[PDB]
């Protein structure tokens, strides 16, 4: 027999700061780096996927994960808490679309999920998400990109990167976003910043990216992948 | 049970010197038809004390496996005490009464035989909830035809032998047998002493048919 | 008849690029009318509208819990309602109450913002909807409506032969019945302007 | 609707018909009443088409899980009482006939006739539904004691064609089942293949 | 296997080197009370427990350590009487369920999983501690044969030839490997297993302790029962004899 | 309401009719019955009309949850069984009528599910108001193992059976074509029945209803 | 120290100290004794007072016409416990019409007394209780402990400086057995004489003695019913 | 930091040996028992002139013949009088009789050791009742008094006191007490105990005074009918 | 469908004195037509103070005297004093209340002595109103005992009555020529008749056989 506790696990410190979520940020800071760009086109999303002993089966568990037809995530840190959280924003989007038979807008979907984050700092006997979250989508003829941390605020970008070296990321990014640029020239900046801090040589097994457009979000085949990796297209 | 499938007909029960005697026939009848014309309808609750049911028979079963393991539960603890007739049938007046109230009732007619302390033992036990004693007992169309036969050899001889008594319930099952639509010709014999419980196999009372003949 | 205790009749029509929608006016118990000046057509976002036919109480009961629930969506949201959006709220919030409905038949009639398209529905107690591109009817007086816009409707219609088609098919249909009268609301919608017209009506 | 399980020897014989109707229209006049449970174990459904369907995959997800907690091949009497509890507890919500017959390593053959009222008992014989009310007169008088597995197979095929004859709610097609040690082997018998018996003319 | 310094307050909390200590210190009751024996023969199972006479003032038959958990499952237990009681309840409601939906005995196999569960369900909360007993279970069936299984108080069942638990169950193993156990018959078992009792009771260090034993085989027809004082005193004539 | 499916030898042809009627009027001229489910199992709707569409909505919901996770296509057995113990539930207060019907790595499977929770798998089944007619088509004209354009007119045959015969069904008759490799969702397939065109205009001339208050209100 | 907080804490020794510190509650409340023949079971408890103004306070409480206890320790524990032993019996007699055996009654405490012992924030029963009964099997001496665990005994003392009752009633077992009422009622009071000190000793004031048997239904014996006891003692050894 | 349900080493609760302490701060309150009734007194104990000494009343009645005097926690004592005014209804409405004495406070002595955290009611207590309670009476076995304390444990006396110097009090009781003294020599009695153990002097806005007899009902002493016992200093 | 009441009939009647207290019933108990029992007296004491009689459904008897029975001693328990007849009269009716929606089919008559020590008789209905009389009677031939006993003891319809006070061996005759007429007339009431006397010194119980027709 279980009983269950009530109080919160996450405080306000002397200082004034929430330390359970500010080690929250630490655990996805030292996790898998992950990147995410918007190029009004489409939006491009890709993240390390270090396998390391080669005996592990790269296309049994996938970090790039379809929410809905026109809905990707990815993510950074813990893999078991990032399982669970798309499993929520698989479950919310359905809710949404049985209720106003239209598909869920990005917007709408990233407020939802960030509600349950923000759940899990202040309800009785659970510790935050460790977990920061990439999400892409298609609505309204725009594309979208957000991030949503382990606190669960949220916010929106035109280019942003996650995981090790992210500071290395971002000033690498701002050098090299420009506005208008192309979905295919997307993924090429995608899987450059990406190799910024990787150090093992790429392969389409060592990576995973997937696509976001008009048509709606899809994986790319490790085909597609082995095409862009070879320096050029 | 709101509504009753497979019913058992007439029980009898009579206590004689040193022990009592039930008597059902082996029948389930389902409405009209006589579907199972093999199953036991008298039980041994334990060493001393037995029951006979009539009524749904689904019902009984639920009785059989609720007394059933309420003896074995007690027989695990070996503490020396033991369930009694009456401590059964007090059992029985209470469960029939609970479920009576709860508007889903067991549809079920009880006939309690026992021996214990040198006293026999023989008990009633409605679906609705009454209960009481009595040297003679019979259900259904029994306490109409079987039952004025009973109490009619009690006046004479209020204490019997087991083998008057016994002769005495094969004469009021060929009664039954005759008058009765839902009854049928092969019965148990069920008897308690200080022995133990024991029930007879298959038995069929002998019947005469010269009236056949007689119509004009 | 439960439909049949307060009476009304509400009616939508499509254009060219323009949505009309028209309801009768009367508010009566059974037989003795009350009040004259009834609402049974409810704005929902400038360009949209919903009429409510059936049960005085649920026509009032569910334009207010849909406005709790437009209030909400307009504002997590940064947009106005869409026509389709509406319908499937309007339809969920019906099939909630699946065993102890709401009696009242809603009917949307409006135009679709930013794609300037015209649309009609009408929902079962229960919440079914179902798209027309002609007309919808909802009422005491339906069998009476259908007679009129089958016979008077045209494909291409300017938002003033609309208004002449949508008005006759009212005033003759609701002439026939006894539970519905009393002056018909017409509401006209265009893109650029609403025209609200009370009709001169029989008042017996 | 005409359902039957007889026992031999090695193990046990099932046949029914195939005509479920709703009203006078037959909704389906090939119907697979013979539902697997496990390996050895099958059952037979008369009754609410709804409610058999629902209580045997229930079953069929009791007694599976069962089988693999103890490690050992599953009881036709532990199959049995897991419909047992099912039709007694909610005997006032459905409207089921279930004969459960098959096959374990520890008994044998066995049959169990479980009706409306939720009660379990082991037979010989077992027939239910609606057209077995006309064959009980037959039945009773054809029976032998000690019949061999090609005897069962004609006892039930003979007797399921004369139910379906007078029955309205009886007919189609006759499906027969077969549980031993080796396995189980069914056959249907189709409109030519049918036992013919003879109509009284004049 | 030292660190105290919190690790070993809550059942539900690791320590540094992956032990649960309250489960351990749970292990401690029961190493603390008396040997509790029981071996499996050809045709059955005979149990043994040395019962401690803390005073003389109780009764002969006072705090049982034999149980019957069904009318042919038996239970030995070692450790603290309170829970131990507790987990024969337990039993005796999976044994009474099993009958209630099935029809027929519950397999002992079946029996020590399902209990072992329950036990198991206590080393996991913070919000509940451990059972501090560790009890035996055997049973003989005409198909199933002679059974015996073990279950701790982490939750761990296993099954035995021959199994001690409590004092001195080290020096108990020892002379239950010397007895031939798969070709002896249970009538002259039960003079083996009230020696090998005798032999580990301390006397200097325990004051004197009562013997009780159990049947569950052939000879009894498969029902557990206690043993008869007819062969009670000739098992403790035999222990006494061979005690120089 | 006409609703019919059938097997054929690469997949399964899905038939229904556009009429929704309000007692013994005719509502809806034009009204889909054949309703999505999988990009591979598609699903025909009878009884009420309500429970007919939401029941419909959340197994197809359930089922791209179900997919999503899996990484594979969902079966009909699937589909079966998530609208069999509902349906079951419920004791047959949701009036939905079901004729379901897709192809999977297994094959082609059909079902028919009632309101009360009682399926059946066959080649071919017919339910609504005028499955009576629709199944008379199938039992004298079926046959195994046939030609994609020869079940086409097999179904569609059956369903004007219901259309001419049967009162509660009317107007156009829609097919769902689903095999291996192709999905054919063919909406309008044939319509048998049209109105006659209004030879004599009723056209309202502009002024003729008589206004006694009049308000504009500008927009943006 | 950091262990006996909760009873769901347990000791690297391998025990649980709450329910050790549960134990001594018993040893706090004052002294009685509970001895039983082979006909009779006879409880005999005695009494403390806060004040010399102050009445003395109830050791003995009634349950059902077989059953009847003594109890020692916490006053509020004693009295929880006793309306679930009196429910008991209750229900034994609403079912089954008959009277519900000691051992029965016994067993049912060690089952609801265990519950509070393994969850957290629950706390042992810290009272002891000494139980006497009739039934089939004859008169019944039961003592019951904060942990679950009970006894079965032929006689025991238990409470404060119990311990001198403890090695009485020890030398004088075997003579219970054959004992008539008049004097096993006398052997109860002889041993609670000695856990006094040297100058003080029993009066009508402080002793309640409690009977069962088979002749008579448990009843309560306060200030003048317990005068026929005393009169007729041995007096007290130097 | 420890539970409210914790055993000391010693064999008791702390939060019930901490109760026992908290009434060592109240106010002293003297009960005699007598063959022609039961007298309560008690200091009201003014803390400023300003306060109405009609408003402190720690004396109330829970029925026709019973009263009952409170020290400590005034705060705890007027829910345990409440749930006595109620049990004593709730006897009246089912057995149509007055209770005794004793039942009143053995109803009230139930809800002594009902607190706890786990495994209650949401509306549970979590700490004792840092009241002692005197009830004083007349039923069928003539004039009782009774001593309740935050254990639960109740007895009968013939002459009791609680509060601060109840010590001091007790001792002087025992001198004056005899079983063959009347009412009128217990009031007088009771005065002069009071007198000395209070700060201020004896005065009749100061005290408050009741007296239960067979006669006639629970009455309370007025300012006028006092100054017939004070006059006697 | 299915009726959870039944009418087994039988016949309770109390008088009340200035000392004494008679509670007499049939023995009797029937089902439509048919006879259960011949032995089965209504009558059933509780303290030594208080008798109970109980009428109708027999299913309710049994458990209503049960439920007495186990809160007398819950009474005895907390209050420790023996619960008097005025004291039960007042429970009974707050537990006949408690299944006022699912009634007892009962007809209770309570007769015993009071504080004082005089005769009192207090009656009863299904639901729970009672008040305290001389004489009562209820059950299946209630409406043949009554007038007869407004007659002979409350002395009405008469002209010159010295007014005699009841004495117990003139209402021991009254309560026994009463039922010889409730048997020739009324079915339920036969067998043997159980008088119960309730006096300071015990109860009494007395058998006298009537009509077994």
């Amino acid at each position: 027999a279980k009983r269950g506790y009530s109080f919160s696990l996450t405080t306000f410190s002397p200082s004034g700061k929430l330390v359970q979520i500010e080690y929250a940020l630490a655990a996805v800071a030292g996790g898998a780096p992950s990147v995410g760009i918007k190029a009004a086109n489409g939006v491009v999303l890709a993240t390390e996927k270090k396998q390391k002993s080669i005996l592990y089966d790269e296309r049994s568990v996938h970090k790039v994960e379809p929410i809905t037809k026109h809905i990707g995530l990815v993510y950074s840190g813990m893999g078991p808490d990032y399982r669970v959280l798309v499993h929520r924003a698989r479950k919310l989007a359905q809710q949404y679309y049985l209720v106003y038979q239209e598909p869920i807008p990005t917007a709408q979907l990233v407020q939802r999920v960030a509600s349950v984050m923000q759940e899990y700092t202040q309800s009785g006997g659970v510790r935050p998400f460790g977990v920061s979250l990439l999400i892409c989508g298609w609505n309204e003829g725009r594309p979208y990109l957000f991030q949503s941390d382990p606190s669960g605020a949220y916010f929106a970008w035109k280019a942003t990167a996650m995981g090790k070296n992210y500071v290395n990321g971002k000033t690498f990014l701002e050098k090299r976003y420009n506005e208008d640029l192309e979905l295919e020239d997307a993924i090429h900046t995608a899987i450059l910043t990406l190799k910024e801090s990787f150090e093992g040589q790429m392969t389409e097994d060592n990576i995973e990216v997937g696509i976001c457009n008009e048509a709606g979000f899809r994986r790319l085949t490790p085909t597609e992948v082995r095409d862009y990796l070879a320096a050029i297209a | 049970t709101q509504n009753p499938m497979v019913t058992g007909t007439s029980v009898l029960g009579v206590k004689f010197d040193g022990g009592v005697v039930i008597a059902a026939d082996m029948l389930g009848s389902y409405g009209s038809l006589a579907r199972f014309r093999n199953i036991s309808r008298i039980m041994r609750v334990n060493d001393s004390t037995m029951l006979g049911a009539s009524g749904d028979y689904a019902d009984f079963q639920y009785l059989k496996q609720v007394l059933g393991q309420m003896v074995i539960d007690e027989e695990l603890l070996g503490d020396g005490h033991s369930y009694s007739p009456r401590a059964i049938h007090s059992w029985l007046t209470r469960a029939m009464y609970s479920r009576r109230s709860k508007m889903n009732p067991l549809w079920n007619t009880m006939v309690i035989g026992g021996y214990a302390d040198g006293e026999s033992f023989l008990g009633y036990v409605d679906m609705l909830g009454v209960a009481y004693e009595a040297p003679s007992l019979a259900t259904g169309y029994g306490a109409y035809l079987a039952q004025p036969l009973l109490r009619e050899v009690l006046e004479k001889q209020p204490v019997l032998s087991q083998t008057e008594a016994r002769e005495l319930v094969e004469r009021c099952m060929r009664v039954l047998y005759y008058r009765d639509a839902r009854s049928y010709n092969r019965f148990q014999i069920a008897t308690v002493t200080e022995k133990g419980v024991e029930i007879e196999g298959p038995l069929s009372a002998q019947t005469n048919w010269d009236i056949a003949h007689m119509i004009s | 008849s439960i439909m049949s205790y307060n009476g009304g009749a509400v009616m939508a029509m499509k254009g060219k690029n323009c949505v009309a929608i028209a309801a009768d006016r009367r508010f009566g118990i059974q037989a003795q009318m009350v009040t004259t000046d009834f609402q049974k057509i409810f704005p929902m976002g400038d360009r949209l509208y919903i009429g409510l036919a059936g049960l005085a109480t649920d026509v009032q009961t569910v334009a207010q819990r849909l406005k709790f629930r437009l209030n909400l969506y307009e504002l997590k949201e940064g947009r106005q309602i869409k026509p389709y959006t509406l319908m499937s709220m309007v339809a969920n919030l019906l099939y909630e109450k699946r065993f102890g409905p709401y009696y009242t038949e809603p009917v949307i009639a409006g135009l679709d913002p930013k794609t300037f398209k015209p649309f009609i529905c009408s929902l079962d107690l229960i919440g079914c909807p179902m798209v027309t591109d002609d007309f919808v009817v909802s009422g005491t007086c339906s069998e009476q409506m259908y007679g009129m816009c089958e016979s008077l409707w045209e494909p291409n219609m300017d938002p003033e032969h609309l208004f002449e088609t949508i008005s006759q098919a009212m005033l003759n249909a609701v002439d026939r019945d006894a539970v519905s009268g009393m002056g018909v609301i017409v509401h006209v919608i265009e893109k650029d302007k609403i025209t609200t017209r009370t009709l001169k009506a029989r008042m017996d | 609707t005409t359902i039957m399980a007889v026992q031999f020897n090695g193990g046990v014989v099932l046949g029914a018909d195939s005509r479920t109707t709703t009203g006078s229209y037959i909704a389906n006049r090939v119907t697979d009443k013979l539902t697997p449970i496990h390996d050895h174990i099958f059952c037979c459904r008369s009754g609410s088409a709804a409610d058999t369907q629902a209580v045997a995959d229930a079953v069929t997800y009791q007694l599976g899980f069962h089988s693999i907690e103890l490690n050992e091949p599953p009881l036709v009497h532990t199959a049995a009482s897991l419909f047992k509890e099912m039709c007694y507890r909610y005997r006032e919500d459905l409207m089921a006939g279930i004969i459960i017959a098959g096959w374990d390593p520890q008994e044998g053959g066995q049959v169990y006739s479980v009706p409306m009222g939720g009660m379990m008992v082991r037979q010989s014989f077992a027939i239910g539904g609606s057209g077995s009310s006309y064959i009980y007169g037959y039945v009773d008088a054809t029976y032998r004691e000690g019949m061999t597995k090609d005897e069962c197979l004609q006892f039930t095929a003979n007797a399921l064609a004369l139910a379906m004859e007078r029955d309205g709610s009886s007919g189609g097609v006759i499906r027969l089942a077969a549980i031993q040690e080796s396995g189980v082997e069914r056959q249907v018998l189709l409109g030519d293949q049918i036992p013919k018996f003879t109509i009284a003319t004049l | 296997s030292s660190i105290g310094t919190g690790y070993d307050l809550s059942a539900s909390t690791f320590s540094p080197d992956g032990r649960v200590f309250q489960v351990e210190y749970a292990m401690k009751a029961v190493e603390n009370s008396s040997t509790a024996i029981g071996i499996r023969c050809k045709d059955g199972v005979v149990f043994g427990v040395e019962k401690l006479v803390l005073s003389k003032l109780y009764e002969e038959g006072s705090n049982k350590r034999l149980f019957n958990v069904d009318r042919h499952v038996g239970m030995a237990v070692a450790g603290l009487l309170a829970d131990a009681r507790s987990l024969a309840d337990i039993a005796r409601e999976e044994a009474s369920n099993f009958r209630s939906n099935f029809g027929y005995n519950i397999p002992l196999k079946h029996l020590a999983d399902r209990v072992a569960m329950y036990v198991h369900a206590y080393t996991l909360y913070s919000a509940v501690r451990p059972f501090g007993c560790s009890f035996m279970l055997g049973s003989y069936s005409a198909n199933d044969g002679a059974q015996l299984y073990m279950i701790d108080p982490s939750g761990v069942s296993y099954g035995y030839w021959g199994c001690a638990i409590g004092k001195a169950r080290q020096a108990a193993k020892t002379e239950i490997e010397k007895l031939q156990m798969k070709e002896m018959t249970c009538r002259d078992v039960v003079k083996e297993v009230a020696k090998i009792i005798y032999i580990v009771h301390d006397e200097v260090k325990d004051k004197a302790f009562e013997l009780e034993l159990s049947w569950v085989g052939e000879l009894t027809k498969g029902r557990h029962e206690i043993v008869p004082k007819d062969i009670r005193e000739e098992a403790e004539k035999y222990a006494k004899e061979s005690l120089k | 309401t006409t609703i019919a499916g059938v097997v054929y030898k690469d997949g399964i042809v899905l038939g229904a009719d556009t009429r929704a009627t309000e007692g013994m009027v005719v509502a809806d001229k034009n009204c889909s019955k054949i309703h999505f489910i999988s990009p591979n199992i598609y699903c025909c709707g009878a009884g009420t009309a309500a429970d007919t569409d939401m029941t419909t909505q959340l197994i197809s919901s359930n089922l791209e949850l179900h997919s999503l996770t899996t990484g594979r296509l969902p079966r009909v057995v699937t589909a079966n069984r998530m609208l069999k113990q509902m349906l079951f539930r419920y004791q047959g207060y949701i009036g939905a009528a079901l004729v379901l019907g897709g192809v999977d790595v297994t094959g082609p499977h059909l079902y028919s599910i009632y309101p009360h929770g009682s399926t059946d798998k066959l080649p071919y089944v017919t339910m609504g108001s005028g499955s009576l007619a629709a199944m008379a088509v199938f039992e004298d004209k079926f046959r195994p193992d046939m030609e994609e354009e020869e079940a086409k007119k097999l179904v569609s045959e059956a369903i004007a059976a219901g259309i001419f015969n049967d009162l509660g069904s009317g107007s156009n008759i829609d097919l769902c074509v689903i095999s291996k490799s192709k999905l054919d969702f063919l909406r309008p397939f044939s319509v048998p029945n049209k109105k006659g065109t209004r030879l004599g205009r009723y056209r309202c001339e502009k002024g003729t209803t008589a206004v006694l208050t009049e308000k504009v209100t500008p927009l943006e | 120290n950091q262990y006996d907080n909760d009873v769901t804490v347990w000791s690297p020794q391998g025990r649980i100290h709450q329910i050790e510190y549960a134990m001594e509650a018993v040893k706090q409340g004052s002294a009685t004794v509970g001895l039983k023949s082979k006909t009779h079971a006879v409880l005999v408890a005695l009494k403390r007072a806060q004040s010399e103004l102050a009445a003395h306070q109830k050791k003995i409480l009634h349950v059902d016409n077989h059953i009847g206890i003594s109890i020692a320790g916490l006053t509020a524990d004693a009295r929880l416990l006793c309306n679930f032993m009196r429910q008991e019996c209750l229900d034994s007699r609403f079912v089954f019409d008959r009277p519900l055996p000691v051992s029965r009654l016994v067993s049912l405490i060690g089952s609801k007394t265990q519950i509070p012992t393994q969850r957290y924030g629950r706390r042992p029963y810290g009272v002891g209780l000494l139980i006497a009964g009739y039934d089939d099997m004859g008169p019944h001496i039961f003592q019951t402990c904060p942990s679950a665990n009970y006894f079965d005994c032929r006689a025991m003392s238990i409470g404060a400086r119990s311990q001198s009752a403890r090695t009485y009633l020890e030398r004088h077992m075997s003579e219970f057995m054959e004992c008539n009422l008049d004097e096993l009622v006398k052997h109860g009071l002889r041993a609670l004489r000695e856990t006094l000190p040297a100058e003080q000793d029993l009066t009508t004031k402080n002793v309640s003695i409690g009977i069962v048997g088979k002749d008579l239904e448990f009843t309560i014996y306060d200030d003048d019913d317990v005068s026929p006891f005393l009169d007729g003692l041995e007096e007290r050894p130097q | 930091d420890r539970g409210v349900n914790t055993f000391s080493p010693e064999g008791r609760l702390f939060q019930v040996e901490y109760a026992i302490e908290a009434i060592k701060l109240g106010s002293t309150a003297i009960g005699i028992q007598t063959s022609e009734g039961v007298c309560l007194a008690v200091e009201k104990r003014i803390t400023s002139p300003l306060m109405e000494p009609s408003s402190i009343e720690k004396i109330v009645e829970i029925d026709a013949h019973i009263g009952c005097a409170m020290s400590g926690l005034i705060a705890d004592a007027k829910t345990l009088i409440d749930k006595a005014r109620v049990e004593t209804q709730n006897h009246w409405f089912t057995y149509n009789e007055t209770m005794t004495v004793e039942s009143v406070t053995q109803a009230v002595s139930n809800l002594a050791l009902q607190f706890g955290e786990e495994d209650a009611d949401p509306g549970a207590m979590s700490r004792p009742f840092g009241v002692a309670l005197l009830f004083g009476g007349v039923d069928e076995k003539g004039p009782q008094l009774f001593h309740m304390d935050p254990s639960g444990t109740f007895v009968q006396c013939d002459a009791r006191a609680i509060g601060s110097a109840s010590e001091g009090a007790q001792s002087s009781l025992q001198e004056v007490y005899h079983k063959s003294m009347t009412l009128k020599e217990a009031i007088k009695s009771s005065l002069i105990i009071l007198k000395q153990v209070m700060e201020e002097k004896l005065n009749a806005t100061n005290i408050e005074l009741a007296t239960v007899q067979p006669g006639q009902n629970f009455h309370m002493f007025t300012k006028e009918e006092l100054e017939e016992v004070i006059k006697d200093i | 469908r299915f009726s959870p009441y039944a009418f087994n009939g039988g016949t309770v009647l109390a008088i009340a004195g200035e000392d004494f207290s008679i509670v007499a019933s049939d023995t009797r108990l029937s089902e439509g037509f048919s006879i259960h029992t011949r032995d089965s007296p209504k009558c059933y004491k509780l303290t030594d103070k208080t008798v109970i009689g109980c009428s109708g459904f027999h299913g309710d008897c049994l458990t209503l005297t049960k439920i007495i029975e186990a809160r007398l001693k819950m009474y005895k328990h907390s209050n420790n004093k023996a619960m008097t007849t005025g004291a039960i009269a007042a429970m009974l009716s707050t537990i006949l209340y408690s299944r006022r929606f699912f009634p007892y089919y009962v007809y209770n008559i309570i007769g015993g002595l009071d504080e004082e020590g005089k005769g009192a008789v207090y009656s009863f209905d299904p639901v729970g109103s009672y008040q305290r009389d001389s004489f009562k009677a209820g059950g299946s031939a209630s409406a043949m005992l009554q007038p007869l006993l407004d007659n002979q003891v409350g002395f009405k319809n008469m002209q010159n009555v010295e007014h005699v006070p009841l004495t117990l061996d003139r209402a021991m005759r009254l309560v026994k020529d009463v039922f010889i007429s409730a048997a020739e007339r009324d079915v339920y009431t036969g067998d043997a008749l159980r008088i119960c006397i309730v006096t300071k010194e015990g109860i009494r119980e007395e058998t006298v056989p009537l009509r077994k027709d």
